[PDB]
RNA sequence: ACAGCUGGUUCCAAUCGAAACAUGUCGAAGCAUGACCUCCGCCGAGGUAGUCUGUGAGGUAGAGCGACCGAUUGGUCCUGUCAAACUCCAAACUUACAGACGCCGUUUGACGCGGGGAUUCCGGUGCGCGGGGUAAGCCUGUGUACCAGGAGGGGAACAACCCAGAGAUAGGUUAAGGUCCCCAAGUGUGGAUUAAGUGUAAUCCUCUGAAGGUGG
RNA sequence: UGAGGCGCCCAAAAUGAUCGGGACUCAAAUCCACCACCGAGACCUGUCCGUACCACUCAUACUGGUAAUCGAGUAGAUUGG
RNA sequence: GUUUGACUGGGGCGGUACGCGCUCGAAAAGAUAUCGAGCGCGCCCUAUGGCUAUCUCAGCCGGGGACCCGGCGAAGAGUGCAAGAGCAAAAGAUAGCUUGACAGUGUUCUUCCCAACGAGGAACGCUGACGCGAAAGCGUGGUCUAGCGAACCAAUUAGCCUGCUUGAUGCGGGCAAUUGAUGACAGAAAAGCUACCCUAGGGAUAACAGAGUCGUCACUCGCAAGAGCACAUAUCGACCGAGUGGCUUGCUACCUCGAUGUCGGUUCCCUCCAUCCUGCCCGUGCAGAAGCGGGCAAGGGUGAGGUUGUUCGCCUAUUA
RNA sequence: UUAGGCGGCCACAGCGGUGGGGUUGCCUCCCGUACCCAUCCCGAACACGGAAGAUAAGCCCACCAGCGUUCCGGGGAGUACUGGAGUGCGCGAGCCUCUGGGAAACCCGGUUCGCCGCCACC
């Protein structure tokens, strides 16, 4: 299904539980990653992927991003490279789907997705003057699998 | 639900409170000459015979409790209006 | 709505904010009015007896007299005059 | 205290000194209600009324100024709840007062007890108050004789300070004669 | 003490706003009218922001306006001095648009009709679908852009 | 024959001018009663479409939840997120009553009341707020102005986009919009950018142009 | 190395291509300011008509006066010809 | 001889949004729709009603999942059942007593915002008679909002009016009210077929087609995990993301019902390019020959046959 | 108000903490069950009768801010949101400008350890 039915904040904010069920469980298996057990101050650059506009991005497509960022930063500092990255948003809007005419049309329930505001920072590493530019790649491949622009913004980072 | 025989209210007769018995008012038999009985024989003939071709209705799933209220001490009876009561049965 | 009884839609206006919680002031509830006077209509959650239809609340009317304890408050409802009972526990001086 | 949706009961109750619902049924009569209290050692009646900001007291009487009138005795006891009541009352009286309501506030509404001897006083001092005679004890008592035999069962004098040896309910008469009587400055 | 302009038509607008003019005794598009500064006029002004121009003129220009438009409360007798002095409290045009800016009369009270019906701005005005500071010529002006308009609509 | 269904119903003008909604209905292609239009009569001094101020009503936007509630991360207090059927908070704003100013009414009698006559109960579009739907020149609400029943000017044409509400006739000045020619008005001024004929397209079923990329 | 402006690539449809057309490149494009004009039945102004109200009147016959606050209209109501 | 209802993204089937109550939708007064989201009511209760007295609950901790003692504890308990709301010296618990779940008659509001409309409901009175309490006071059922039914007829309750010249008796007619049902719930007593069909109309409502949409379909692009012995990019290429078309399908009901004749084929003409061949190119996991992939390009060509009405597709021999 | 009673507002009053206060005065704790009355068992409580003792509780007086609350300054913030207007921008969801309004969280510094009414009283 293409995000196009989804990307655009249409519709009323559809979460509570006690009133949906059957909701999809969500593809994202990890929101913290790198050395997790570490602090993020342990670190002197910090570097965020923000949203340019504001959307809904489906968990299916959280997934992709921070899959195909995360696993740069491990292709290019290991398994445990001296790093922490973590996606700071959660799919909590369930989408439905109208899958007979318009008759009795309200959709069964089919996904998740998170709402980012346009200016948000949807991820964010931590990582040492070193690997300032494998996240900066990490980052290239993550915003080419989700809706909307994005800045990399480098917050901590006067080593240039 | 559960009802007392006999018990202290508003006799609207004496018109003070006294003792009543309650008891559920029992049909009494027709004698087939009021003013109905009669249009139904002179208007019944050849044919369909309108009012008088139509057969009884439903029922409610509940019938309201029909009960007559009788003074212990003057012996007359009051009627009050009813409540739906899928059971009245009376206690003593 | 899907119902259509008095009390539809009256979450907000028959709530009381939690610290107006629990048995309200007796002062209120025994005040007394005079013919002429005029008087907010509001509700007061904590007190069950003596309300108006709750679609009068906000109301500023007129008290015509008394029946009973109770208030006859004069108002109009849109260009419809009405008269509404209510007991002082559900009205407050104007001004 | 616990927190901002934490509820605090009004404060005269959670000094445990109104009973609130009482009050509200007091109140709707529209009439004063004669408010009896009593200490360990007094007894006070008050005649309250209502007002803009707070109630309104038209008249009282304590068991203290009971000896402004000639009383030696003890002031917490039947004698002197009766009296106080009379003289709370007959100022009542003064000052246009004609009915009331009995408010014992967190009292007991025990049969014969001294609230209900403060009521039959003020009743007597010829305010009208909603009552019930089989409520209230009997003549003797409010007199003060069942505590005149308490000391016939003597051995040691009832009272320290002698007051008197075998006590007195012939000055409680002596009392009540001198209040009932026109004279008197209330 | 500000001088009132309708320069958008009726065609459109919201009803409590052409309400609202016409309290303002203007009926029609070049319509000037002459309000006092209060908070109830304030509020009413505001409301009516986007159709009309508005500010204080000088002294002089009010003189220009007066001399110009301003009529009886009834009849086609021309206002001049003479006319001014022989009906209102005053000497001459001049003592009435000093009285008038001063807030201590208004037109209706002189015995002059409430309006003055100006002309079209001659060279044309800076336009309805802007306001004054984005070069348009709606709302609030300043008494040298507000002179420019009404001496243009004299 | 009857029909709640289609068609038609013939002279001129002057005053006012809708409803396409609510309740009931074997009712949804119909009626009745209301709302609203109009006419007549009664009444006799106030009225309230605007704003300001005072006394009240309200929980939407926003925000927040170590304030409820239910969701929703990780680590050895801290750290990551949410709510149409959550709220410790909380607008703009809508609204009752009153006073003030404004406007209006007391020969144009307002406000209110009684009675005669209706038409109407397929609506539509823009804008704001919506709910459903991938969406629709979709369906279904709500407030408002417009079309319907609204000319004339502009928009190539074009019910509802812009100006504009209009007796006749005449002179003048503007509005929207435009001033190289077609076609009335500039091949206007100061300055800058663009080399793609980008562009010369307010709005829009109507005018596309995206993520991504660019030592132009 | 950061930011902004305009443009370029991304960019495929059926009878004949298009900004209405011609055609335009220090513009007849775009952006920032400015100057002068053209252009409605609007607004201003002369005269007349209708309608409403006013004065005079038997008059709804004349005469005079007022209208910034009157002048568009489907269904329908009312009235003169 | 008749009936066989209405609603409805056409109708039918399905369903009942056909009478009611709650939250949300609903846009902070009121009002407000959809075959909108969550979900309930057609009862039950003589106490699970009423009053009074005495009393304080969930839950946790400490001392001897039953009991006893103490501490914390504004309410998370309980209050018949949906939901939202109310309630703590109580509206909850226990105990005792009691029958107000009473008779008569109104005011007002609601039903039905504004704004007319019945039954039903509620709040608040006056009158009568009672219960409990010291008394104020409370009790017109259950804390509040669902638990409901016209006329005609019958039965029933108490008193009274009346029936053709008149009296008596029988048997009738009536004033007031209670109960019996119409759930299509402001009330008809009621099944289907028609391709043998007929009439009135409707593009107010469907079928083909047009138009809008583009989920579906076709095609493209970005990113490039992965594999391709090594090698992302000779080649194949998941995920996710962004688009174009209007060839598939669906949706809508804008045009047409006083008619725009269906599919397939045939014949004849014009066109599009996202190119199958032919021309010219680039790469190769390009020796050659040949493959495979890509670029420009619409001048021309793209044929004959077997089944099947087929479109499509499968199959055969030819063919650049 | 050198200690009391009835209250209005109903946390600015709550939670917690410190210091001070009482010979025939006040409130209490306190002492005691013949009576009125009382405990599903207990004079615990309720009720009655009373002064040997006490200011340790309570209470009243003075005060402290750590938690909770009210209001206020400065900052967040004229931000978020928004009524009116636009031939302003954007492919579009949407944004901007002018006009009139205008938060919440949170931080820092203050305020708040009740205010007020009637009666009585060395
Ligand atoms: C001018 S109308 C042409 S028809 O509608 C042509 C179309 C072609 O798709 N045919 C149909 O729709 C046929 C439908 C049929 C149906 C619904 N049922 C049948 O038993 N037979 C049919 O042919
Ligand atoms: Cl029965
Ligand atoms: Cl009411
Ligand atoms: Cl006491
Ligand atoms: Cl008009
Ligand atoms: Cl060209
Ligand atoms: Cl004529
Ligand atoms: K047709
Ligand atoms: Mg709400
Ligand atoms: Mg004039
Ligand atoms: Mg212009
Ligand atoms: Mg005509
Ligand atoms: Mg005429
Ligand atoms: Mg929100
Ligand atoms: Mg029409
Ligand atoms: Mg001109
Ligand atoms: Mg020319
Ligand atoms: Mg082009
Ligand atoms: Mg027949
Ligand atoms: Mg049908
Ligand atoms: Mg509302
Ligand atoms: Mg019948
Ligand atoms: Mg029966
Ligand atoms: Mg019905
Ligand atoms: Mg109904
Ligand atoms: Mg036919
Ligand atoms: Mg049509
Ligand atoms: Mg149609
Ligand atoms: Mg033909
Ligand atoms: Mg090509
Ligand atoms: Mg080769
Ligand atoms: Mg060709
Ligand atoms: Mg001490
Ligand atoms: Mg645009
Ligand atoms: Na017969
Ligand atoms: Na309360
Ligand atoms: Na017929
Ligand atoms: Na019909
Ligand atoms: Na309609
Ligand atoms: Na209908
Ligand atoms: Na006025
Ligand atoms: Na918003
Ligand atoms: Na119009
Ligand atoms: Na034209
Ligand atoms: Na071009
Ligand atoms: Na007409
Ligand atoms: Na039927
Ligand atoms: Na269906
Ligand atoms: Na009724
Ligand atoms: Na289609
Ligand atoms: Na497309
Ligand atoms: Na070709
Ligand atoms: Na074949
Ligand atoms: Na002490
Ligand atoms: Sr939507
Ligand atoms: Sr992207
Ligand atoms: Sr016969
Ligand atoms: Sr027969
Ligand atoms: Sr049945
Ligand atoms: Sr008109
Ligand atoms: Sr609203
Ligand atoms: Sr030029
Ligand atoms: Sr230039
Ligand atoms: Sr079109
Ligand atoms: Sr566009
Ligand atoms: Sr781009
Ligand atoms: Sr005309
Ligand atoms: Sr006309
Ligand atoms: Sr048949
Ligand atoms: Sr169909
Ligand atoms: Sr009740
Ligand atoms: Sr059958
Ligand atoms: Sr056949
Ligand atoms: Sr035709
Ligand atoms: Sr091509
Ligand atoms: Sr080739
Ligand atoms: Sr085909
Ligand atoms: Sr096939
Ligand atoms: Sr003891
Ligand atoms: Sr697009
Ligand atoms: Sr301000």
């Amino acid at each position: 299904k293409p995000a196009s039915m989804y990307r655009d904040i249409d519709k009323p904010a559809y979460t509570r539980r006690e009133y949906i069920t059957g909701i999809p469980g969500s593809k994202i298996a990890q929101h913290k990653m790198g050395r997790k057990q570490k602090d993020a101050d342990d670190y002197p650059v910090q570097i965020s992927l923000i949203v340019e506009e504001t959307v809904q991005l489906r968990h299916g497509s959280l997934e992709a991003s921070r899959l195909s960022a995360n696993r740069h930063l491990i292709k290019e500092l290991g398994e445990e490279g001296d790093y922490k990255m973590t996606l700071r948003k959660f799919p909590h809007q369930v989408l439905r789907e109208n899958k007979d005419g318009m008759r009795a049309a309200f959709g069964k329930i089919v996904g998740t997705a998170a709402r980012v505001q346009a200016g948000e920072q949807l991820f964010t590493a931590y990582c040492n003057v070193e690997d300032a530019e494998h996240v900066k790649e990490a980052f290239r491949r993550a915003y080419n699998k989700i809706t909307p622009s994005c800045r990399i913004d480098s917050s901590p980072a006067g080593n240039a | 639900m559960q009802m007392p025989r006999r018990f202290n209210t508003y006799c609207p007769h004496c018109n003070e409170h006294q003792e009543h018995e309650v008891e559920k008012v029992r049909s009494g038999r027709q004698t087939g000459m009021k003013w109905i009985d009669r249009q139904r024989e002179r208007n019944s003939g050849i044919g369909n015979d309108g009012k008088f071709s139509k057969v009884p209705g439903g029922d409610k799933p509940t019938k309201k409790t029909d009960l007559k209220y009788r003074c212990g001490e003057c012996g007359k009876a009051h009627l009050r209006e009813g409540w739906r009561a899928g059971r009245l049965e009376f206690q003593e | 709505p899907s119902s259509n009884g008095p009390l539809e839609g009256t979450r907000g206006k028959l709530k009381n904010k939690p610290r107006d919680r629990g048995t309200s002031p007796p002062q209120r509830a025994v005040e007394e009015f005079d013919d002429g006077e005029k008087v907010h209509l509001k509700i007061d959650p904590s007190v069950p007896n003596g309300r108006f239809h709750p679609r009068f609340d906000g109301q500023t009317g007129t008290v015509e007299g008394k029946q009973g304890d109770a208030y006859k408050v004069d108002i109009v409802d849109g260009g419809k005059e009405k008269t509404i009972i209510v007991t002082a526990a559900h009205l407050r001086r104007q001004e | 205290a616990t927190g901002p949706r934490y509820k605090v009961p009004m404060r005269r109750r959670r000094e445990a000194r109104t009973d609130y619902h009482q009050r509200l049924r007091l109140l709707k009569s529209g009439k004063p209600r004669l408010v009896a209290r009593k200490s360990n050692k007094h007894v006070r009646a008050q005649l309250v009324t209502l007002g803009p900001n707070g109630d309104d007291t038209l008249a009282s009487a304590h068991s203290s100024d009971l000896a402004e009138y000639g009383w030696e005795a003890p002031t917490g006891n039947m004698p002197s709840a009766y009296l106080t009541g009379l003289l709370a009352g007959l100022r009542a009286q003064e000052a246009g007062v004609e009915e009331a309501v009995l408010d014992i506030g967190l009292n007991s509404p025990t049969p014969g007890s001294k609230v209900f001897a403060i009521q039959e006083g003020a009743i007597d001092a010829g305010l009208d108050i909603p009552h019930n005679d089989d409520v209230l004890a009997d003549w003797q008592r409010t007199r003060g004789a069942h505590i005149a035999e308490y000391d016939e069962q003597l051995e040691e004098p009832l009272y320290s300070g002698d007051f008197d040896a075998a006590d007195l309910p012939e000055h409680f008469d002596e009392l009540r004669e001198t209040l009932l009587d026109g004279d008197i400055e209330l | 003490m500000h001088a009132l302009v309708q320069l958008r038509g009726e065609v459109n607008m919201h009803t409590d706003i052409q309400d609202t003019l016409e309290m303002l005794n203007i009926h029609h598009v070049n319509h000037c009218t002459l309000v006092p500064e209060t908070d109830a006029y304030r509020g009413m002004v505001a409301k009516v922001n986007d159709f009309v121009a508005f500010g204080e003129p000088s002294q002089e220009t009010l003189e220009t306006v007066l001399a110009t438009r301003a009529e009886p409360l009834e009849g086609d007798a021309d206002v001049d001095d003479e006319w001014v002095a022989e009906h209102t409290d005053y000497d001459d045009i001049s003592g009435l648009a000093f009285a008038l800016l001063s807030e201590e009369t208004t037109l209706r009270e002189q015995g002059l009709s409430p309006t003055l019906r100006l002309h079209p701005p001659r060279g044309g005005h800076d336009g309805v679908k802007h306001p004054v500071k984005e070069g348009g010529q709606l709302g609030k002006h300043d008494t040298e852009g507000i002179d420019d308009l009404l001496e243009a609509m004299r």
